[PDB]
């Protein structure tokens, strides 16, 4: 029959000939091809459903990935919501595009359009007698990730040609691997405390740094002190990091002339 | 509780020893009893064992 | 409040609360009714100020009796929350005794206040 | 009682129950030797080696 | 006039009485053997 | 740095329409360029304007705002006349008119046609291979509504009736900021943060010349026949390229450099100059918001010029 | 299982956000502020002393700044930047307090009233060098003004004809408070209380359409305050005692209109609801004025004690929702209290905020900007997201 | 993975079996009445016969136990073993023990109930394997030697792991550690599934409802300043407030009223869920105390609305339901009580809806508006709707009576409303 709104996503359920359909508005409709009918409908209003999947470990869960960034687990034996998951992938790049279960396995794999790819495991139940009514929230697990915007600067960390540093355009610095991609990790911008005994400089709220223009890199005394330095967009100083601890170093260097910094380098 | 009940005993005691118009109904007496009792409850309700 | 014998006027209340503020600045007073009676029994108190604002007044008027036995000056003030904010404690105190130190820096205003208190009996 | 003590980080295992049916002794070809109750969860002698 | 209407709306707002950490730990003393209506208007006393 | 957010000159250089911030509102204003001050504020901080353009029959401004509207706003009267809209709440990134035909890009990659004589929408369409948009320009060949030029990080000459990309130029490493058609075939382009203007043929895709300046640019203004292009640079100087389409063989250095230094030794910045035939309308902020002007004679001043005020 | 009193269960299964989070509140959410920093308001031009007074123009986007470095600047302020417009510099004379003034009738006067620890105050006129006048002549009463160290500025309609004119009001020395004339500089009247005048504030209240009587409220140093109207001659119409409070140091009324937010139309005046008297023991009593009308000894609606040392500056929000306490003694000594529920805002004034030794604070009239000026010679500018 | 883990799995899987005499005495000395040195010599027939006497006393004070004396306390049940049968029979005996425990959860102040349930603690090993039904069926008596004995006998399941410093300690656990047990939501889901199983079996009683209410209000009080935890904690407390309101007893009814009002004052809910919760608490009003409590929760829960719509029209399908369950009379008497709880926004929405949906009883709106105090934007809004009403229908005498009341008080407000709409001369020409 003619459906009232644009059914933008679909997935065939593991029960016999029912197919899950996701509308442009928030309605998951479960069509039954044998009876030519619908079985049930669930509503997630003012939100755009973007992917469907089904848990196949014997227990019955459904997973909606809605393109506001959110990911909901429905339970069909109770018509309930087990757990929501807010902002896996950012809404601006599309939100959660495809989020599947695995056949028999209680892990889901989610990927959006903002270059993230995470997997989420369901724990076994915590109450031994009741069991399937207290389901733990899904834990985080292994993930891989780029940085959603083309990188601005490229460096090679070691002489081994093993790790590279990418200074992105979404104001983020990443360390990528070359052998097998298990260790692509962001260098965290938690500033170390200033050594005087007093509190830190810069923003207390974790907003990211300015746009990162030009950096510099060597491996001469790694780990003993600050290794790489960089220069940001129209920022009056140029700040360092540490390659070993993978976070910001202590001392930013001002240019002491009231000018923007454009070209950093380091002695070998 | 011995310290807080001594303090409320001082309150009640010097009230009904120094007043000369009381009705001998024990009003601030059992009021101080209620205050000592929920003080006792809210100090025994703590558990210094880290849960 | 008929049993509240001598309670001060507006200007005398203001000047004794400023001198008890300076006493709390210099740490030369002991606050609270039971502490007041302790320092009165061990005989260090210059004078006693007491607040006629509590729901029994007999919680404080037991120290007038030994205060009259020991001839110390004593005076009431109509607000215990004023006593608290002037003594430097976030709770409304009742009584405050000012201890004796002849090597102070507020000795002359303490003694002028003491004369203004012992003059009204 | 129908157990499955599945271990993967040491090699192809080997069984010997005791003379009475109480204790079990398993042996991996890499280095693993475990002597343990099996109707009770009482692992009483585990030892890794490198031979 | 509309700003005066909105400012009158935000002036006409009485003092609420919030809840905090130990707002109801006092209930655990008189929890035992009390009728439910007496517990309910006790809770409404603690709120209002 | 400028507290003027953005500004636009009228054609034939008479009125500067500029929007600044004033206590989380948007003080728009029009100033004559020989005292006009009673000009409006919008409501709150989440309604800031994003692009603006003149229309010269009354004289008015169009303000492409960010909430999803275009505001046709008069200048003699102070009120906004009409509020063009899409059906979407998405941020209009640029607007451009040609006679009656108006054309606005979105931030969600769409294109909308409009007309400021019929006051309604015409076509509501997107195309492939244009994943962001932040500039567009209707081409001058008379009433050539076809063959418009969209621009973001690479420039796409797209048709309106074939409705697909017909040529693709290489852009910059940054999002483009200035794209303007200077002849019937040449158009200048230049991103922000870089000092490099490049002019393109519209019929071959060959970068004919590269103009260079001593800083990155803020706004360009060309003459009526593409023989003088004046850019304002981010360090507050004015760089005029004279005769930029002759043959020092591929990349032209800047010819004229006008900067304004007051008589106490303090450099003041220059934003949004305008050069018609043999004049120059230099604009600069004297106090914190109120701008002043100068009508400099263009072709007779020396190669560098420290204007005293 | 299927082939298809339950109301809230069905809609719990429908939606999964559970607050009216949007702009459909019109009130401040209690115990959780929503506030961002901005650029430093003293960045384009450095100052040199403690910023002793900040203010705003009541319609224009101008933040006026003055200190002990005998200068006074006026910035034009916004989010990303802010610049200087003019910066007058008075040699010889510091300025303890300096403030805007716009006349209510014509709205085209724009005077600046700047006063220091000397005997004179200075009046600047603004219509875009520039001239000033030196108010230095108390007419009949010269032995009652040791200094012009503290003043206020307030409107007055003269109650037999509607000649609305401004008035400056000075702190006396014994118990006096003189009023003056803002334009001319005549004496008008001097009222007097006993003890010491410590501070004072200006209420307004309307009477009919386009007609209002003002009220000067002034504190003792003990806690009994006098409120007398001065649209007739200044005689006391009410006198009442603060319930508690001994060493009181500042009073500020508002919620309606006051010095930090006046009107421009005359009929946009409004009776101020909240009143806030703040001591030197950190305590702040605040009353409403719909139950403290004729009580003559009213109860404090709230008795805050959240900040410890002696408070100096306490201001209101221009619509009367957020009080700001600020003690000028210790470092990081400012707090904001949500005024209708009299709660204290927990999340913003934390130790990761560089308030410094706060010595002035001022709200914007409509943008929700919040300027804090500290002792080191700068003023930081937060923005409240709600307004 | 870990062989030690895979063996601790079978250890906790076979804790309920005796494979030598030391483990038998360790698994048998766990008893609810006696200590170790006497309970380690008790044959099964002894505790069975005194427990049969205990069950008979419990049956002749409560008539739903002869089925258990037939089935589970039978003579052959002293020879029925636990872990020798099949898993279908162990599941059937499992929910048999569950039915017994949530039947006899309300009797634990009685030595017959203690000596009766001691038998299946001793024999059916519910002190080990059916552990959580025992715990969160007797959790409400937490200040009791029977609960200290239960907690010393049992081993703790991993949900109740914050009780573990009260085994072998003669102080009973505290209210604060009970709230720290109720705090984490993965205990809370389990407790709510227990609670609605108890509701659908209809064994809810006035002690464990009191305990559940006090624990829920203190959990809400603990998360009073945690917006994320409260946003995560709404669809548990609210969902079982719903399926607690769907019951019939006045105790559980006004217990759901209590958790509803404290949650509404804890955070500003949305207008649609306030309206639906009002429809839910109104569609099932039976008893006398339910009326007064439901009125107080409607008033306070509707007062906590800070945002537009807060004084709007309550719709028809709940307004006629409100008129059914509550008369317009005795709303007057609730207004005429002396302490006057704050009900201004609900009274305003009531006036606007009785103006717009009934329009035939306006003496009532005159009387209640005369007898309540009201705030200024509310009285401006109701006279604006009253002007709309007066220009949609003809001016009757009661209509002009309350309009001249609105003239006699706040002349400036009604004239400003008429300046927003027309002219007072045209209004007086209408009336």
């Amino acid at each position: 029959n003619e459906f009232p709104d644009q059914i933008t996503t679909a997935e065939p359920a593991p029960v016999l000939d029912i197919i899950a359909l996701g509308t442009v508005t928030g309605e998951v409709i479960m069509f039954n091809m044998r009876k030519g009918k619908r079985i049930r409908t669930i509503k997630i209003p003012q939100s755009r459903i973007s992917s469907l999947s089904f848990r196949t470990d014997g227990s019955s869960h459904l997973s909606v990935g809605t393109s506001s960034g959110d990911l909901i687990f429905y339970d069909l034996d109770r018509r309930s919501r087990i757990h929501v998951l807010k902002n896996i992938h950012r809404e601006s790049y599309g939100g959660v595009t495809q989020a599947t279960f695995l056949n028999g396995q209680p892990i889901i794999v989610t990927s959006g359009g903002d270059n993230s790819l995470k997997e989420y495991v369901f724990d076994p139940s915590l109450s031994q007698g009741s069991g399937d009514v207290v389901v733990q929230p899904p834990r985080y697990l292994r993930s891989r990730g780029g940085h959603s915007q083309p990188p601005s600067y490229i460096a090679f960390a070691d002489s081994q040609s093993h790790f590279m540093l990418s200074a992105s355009k979404d104001r983020s610095l990443w360390s990528f691997s070359l052998r097998k991609d298990a260790q692509s990790q962001e260098m965290s911008q938690r500033l170390h405390k200033k050594q005087d005994g007093g509190r830190v400089g810069g923003s207390t709220i974790k907003s990211k740094f300015p746009e990162i223009v030009a950096l510099a890199i060597e491996n001469a005394r790694i780990g003993e002190w600050e290794n790489i330095i960089t220069a940001h967009k129209d920022e009056k100083f140029a700040r360092t990091w540490d390659m070993r601890n993978k976070r910001v170093g202590r001392w930013t260097f001002d240019t002491t002339d009231d000018g923007f910094v454009k070209s950093v380098a380091m002695s070998q | 509780i011995a310290r807080v009940l001594a303090a409320k005993a001082a309150v009640s005691l010097r009230y009904d020893a120094l007043a000369e118009d009381r009705d001998d109904s024990g009003d601030i007496g059992l009021e101080s009893r209620a205050k000592v009792e929920n003080r006792l409850s809210q100090l025994e309700g703590r558990d210094l064992r880290t849960t | 409040n008929p049993k509240a014998f001598p309670l001060a006027d507006a200007a005398l209340t203001q000047q004794i609360l400023d001198v008890v503020q300076q006493a709390a600045n210099l740490r030369q007073l002991k606050k609270g009714a039971n502490e007041a009676t302790k320092t009165l029994n061990r005989g260090i108190s210059e004078f006693i100020i007491m607040a006629a604002d509590c729901e029994p007044i007999e919680i404080l008027l037991h120290l007038p009796l030994l205060c009259e036995d020991k001839n110390v000056p004593y005076v009431f003030v109509p607000s215990r929350v004023a006593l608290g904010r002037a003594c430097g404690v976030s709770r409304p105190v009742i009584a405050a005794s000012i201890t004796t130190n002849d090597a102070s820096a507020i000795k002359t205003q303490i003694y002028a206040v003491k004369d203004k208190i012992e003059t009204l009996l | 009682k129908a157990l499955d003590l599945s271990l993967k980080e040491f090699g192809p295992y080997h069984i010997k129950y005791a003379k009475n049916g109480t204790h079990l002794l398993i042996t991996g070809r890499k280095g693993h030797v475990a002597s343990m109750d099996w109707r009770k969860g009482q692992l009483r002698a585990e030892l890794f080696l490198n031979e | 006039d509309e700003e005066d209407i909105a400012l009158e709306f935000i002036n006409g707002e009485k003092k609420d009485k919030l809840v905090n950490m130990n707002s109801f730990t006092s209930m655990f003393d008189n929890i035992q053997n009390v009728q439910m209506d007496t517990f309910f208007d006790r809770v409404m006393k603690v709120l209002t | 740095d400028s507290p003027v957010l953005q500004s636009a000159y009228d054609p034939s250089g008479q009125y500067l329409c500029y929007v600044t911030v004033a206590l989380d509102k948007q003080r728009v204003g029009v100033q004559p360029t020989q005292w006009n001050e009673n000009f409006l504020y919008l409501e709150d901080s989440k309604l800031k304007v994003t692009c603006l353009k003149w229309v010269n029959d009354t004289v008015a401004i169009i303000l492409g705002m960010n909430n999803g509207e275009i505001w046709l706003y008069s200048v003699l009267a102070n009120e906004v006349t009409y509020k063009f809209t899409t059906g979407n709440s998405y941020e209009i990134k640029d607007i451009d008119l040609m006679g009656n035909q108006l054309w606005c890009i979105d931030s969600s990659d769409a294109f909308y046609q409009f007309d400021l004589l019929q006051f309604k929408l015409l076509q509501h369409f997107r195309i492939n291979n244009c994943v962001q948009l932040n500039k567009l320009t209707i081409v001058p060949a008379g009433d050539s509504v076809a063959q418009l030029l969209v621009a973001s990080h690479s420039i796409s000459l797209i048709d309106i009736e074939e409705k697909k990309v017909v040529m693709t130029f290489p852009g910059h490493v940054s999002p483009v900021s200035t794209l303007q058609v200077i002849t019937n075939e040449f158009f200048i382009s230049g991103a922000e943060g870089d000092r490099f203007l490049n002019v393109y043929d519209i019929h071959s895709g060959m970068t004919k010349c590269v103009l260079v300046a001593e800083s990155d640019i803020k706004e360009l203004s060309h003459s009526g026949q593409a023989d003088s292009i004046a850019v304002t640079t981010e360090d507050g100087s004015l760089e005029i390229f004279v005769d930029p389409l002759v043959s020092g063989n591929k990349s032209k250095k800047s010819s004229k450099k006008i900067q304004i230094v007051s008589k106490d030794g303090r450099k003041v910045p220059i934003y949004n100059a305008f050069i018609n035939k043999d004049l120059l309308n230099v604009s600069w902020l004297q106090n914190a918001t109120m701008p002043y002007f100068k009508n400099l004679q263009w072709r007779e001043i020396p190669n560098e010029y420290t204007v005293e005020i | 299982d299927e082939s298809d009193i339950n109301a809230l269960t069905k809609i719990l299964s429908t939606t999964y956000n559970y607050k009216d989070t949007l702009s459909n509140s019109k009130l401040l959410p209690p115990k959780k502020l929503d506030i961002v920093r901005l650029k430093d308001a003293n960045a384009s031009h450095p100052s040199h002393s403690a910023i002793q007074s900040l203010s705003f123009h009541p319609s224009k986007p101008l933040l006026l700044t003055g200190g002990y470095d005998k200068t006074l600047r006026i910035y034009h302020i916004d989010g990303k930047t802010n610049h200087l417009v003019t910066s007058l510099h008075l040699v010889g004379s510091p300025i303890q307090t300096c403030t805007f003034y716009t006349s209510l009738s014509n709205q085209n006067q724009q005077n600046i009233f700047t006063a220091g620890r000397r005997r004179y105050m200075h009046s600047w006129d603004l219509s875009l060098t520039a001239k000033i006048e030196k108010f230095s002549r108390l007419y009949g009463h010269e032995s009652t003004q040791r200094s012009f160290e503290n003043f206020k500025v307030a409107h007055l309609q003269n109650s037999q004809t509607n000649s609305v004119h401004g008035i400056v009001l000075l702190q006396g020395n014994n118990g006096w408070i003189n009023i003056l004339h803002s334009t001319s500089g005549l004496w008008l009247m001097g009222c007097k209380i006993e003890g010491v005048i410590t501070d004072f504030c200006i209420d307004y209240q309307p009477i009919s359409r386009g007609k209002f009587r003002t009220i000067l409220i002034a504190v003792n140093a003990y806690g009994e305050v006098w409120e007398f109207d001065l649209n007739k001659n200044g005689h006391v119409i009410r006198r009442w005692k603060d319930q508690g409070g001994v060493g009181i140091t500042k009073i500020q009324v508002g919620g309606g209109t006051t010095t930090t937010c006046p009107a421009l139309q005359i009929s946009k005046i409004k009776q101020n609801r909240w009143l806030a008297v703040g001591s030197e023991s950190g305590f702040v009593n605040l009353y409403d004025r719909n139950n403290a009308m004729t009580s003559s000894t009213p109860t404090p609606v709230a008795a805050l004690d959240q900040l410890t040392t002696t408070i100096s500056n306490l201001q209101f929000s221009p619509d009367g929702q957020i009080l700001c306490m600020a003690s000028r003694a210790v470092k990081d000594a400012l707090r904001l209290v949500h005024l209708p529920s009299c709660s204290v805002f927990s999340n913003w004034p934390t130790s990761g905020t560089p308030l410094g030794k706060v010595t002035s604070v001022a709200f914007s009239p409509s943008g929700g900007l919040l300027a804090v000026g500290n002792e080191q010679g700068k003023v930081r500018l937060w923005k409240l997201n709600h307004y | 993975s870990s062989l030690s883990d895979q063996l601790a799995q079978v250890a906790s899987n076979n804790a309920t079996v005796a494979l030598d005499r030391k483990r038998r005495q360790k698994l048998h000395s766990a008893s609810l009445i006696y200590n170790s040195k006497t309970a380690a010599t008790q044959d099964y027939d002894f505790i069975f016969e005194n427990a049969s006497k205990a069950l008979e006393e419990l049956s002749q004070i409560e008539p739903k136990f002869a089925i258990f004396s037939r089935t589970l306390f039978s003579e052959s049940s002293i020879s029925l073993d636990r872990n020798v049968q099949t898993k279908e029979e162990i599941k059937d005996l499992d929910n048999a023990i569950n039915a017994y425990l949530l039947l006899a959860s309300s009797k634990w102040y009685l030595a017959p109930t203690l000596h009766a349930t001691e038998w299946l603690v001793r024999r059916f090993q519910i002190h080990v394997k059916n552990t959580e039904m025992l715990l969160l069926s007797t959790l409400n008596y937490y200040q009791t030697p029977v609960f200290k004995r239960i907690l010393s006998i049992i081993k703790l399941p991993p949900l109740f792991n914050c009780l573990s410093n009260f085994v072998r300690s003669e102080k009973p656990p505290t209210a604060l550690t009970m709230i720290k047990l109720f705090n984490d939501m993965d205990f809370l889901k389990l407790y709510t599934s227990y609670l609605d199983q108890c509701i659908k079996h209809n064994a809810t009683y006035t002690n464990q409802l009191l305990f559940t209410t006090c624990c829920f209000i203190n959990v809400v009080a603990f998360n009073s300043n945690n917006d994320e935890k409260l946003n995560q904690l709404v669809p548990i407390l609210l969902e079982i407030s719903a399926k607690l309101l769907a019951s019939k007893s006045k105790d559980c009814q006004i217990a759901a009223h209590t958790i509803l009002v404290v949650f509404a004052t804890a955070l500003p809910l949305k207008k649609t869920i306030i309206l639906a919760a009002m429809e839910t608490i109104l569609s099932n009003l039976d008893a006398k105390e339910a009326k007064h409590s439901a009125l107080l929760t409607i008033c306070k829960l509707f007062q906590t609305l800070k945002g537009q719509g807060n004084v709007d029209q309550l719709p028809s399908k709940i307004f006629k339901l409100f008129d059914s369950k509550f008369d317009t009379v005795s709303i007057l008497t609730f207004l005429d009580k002396e302490d006057k709880p704050v009900c201004d926004k609900f009274i305003t929405s009531y006036t606007r809806s009785i103006a717009r949906y009934d329009r035939s009883k306006l003496n009532i709106i005159l009387s209640l508006l005369k007898k309540i105090r009201l705030e200024r934007y509310e009285v401006r809004l109701i006279i604006t709707d009253l002007i709309y009403l007066s220009e949609i229908l003809e001016d009757k005498s009661q209509l002009v009576e309350l309009f001249e009341y609105f003239i006699s008080i706040n002349e400036d407000l009604v004239l400003k409303c008429l300046k927003s709409l027309g002219l007072t001369g045209e209004l007086f020409e209408i009336r």
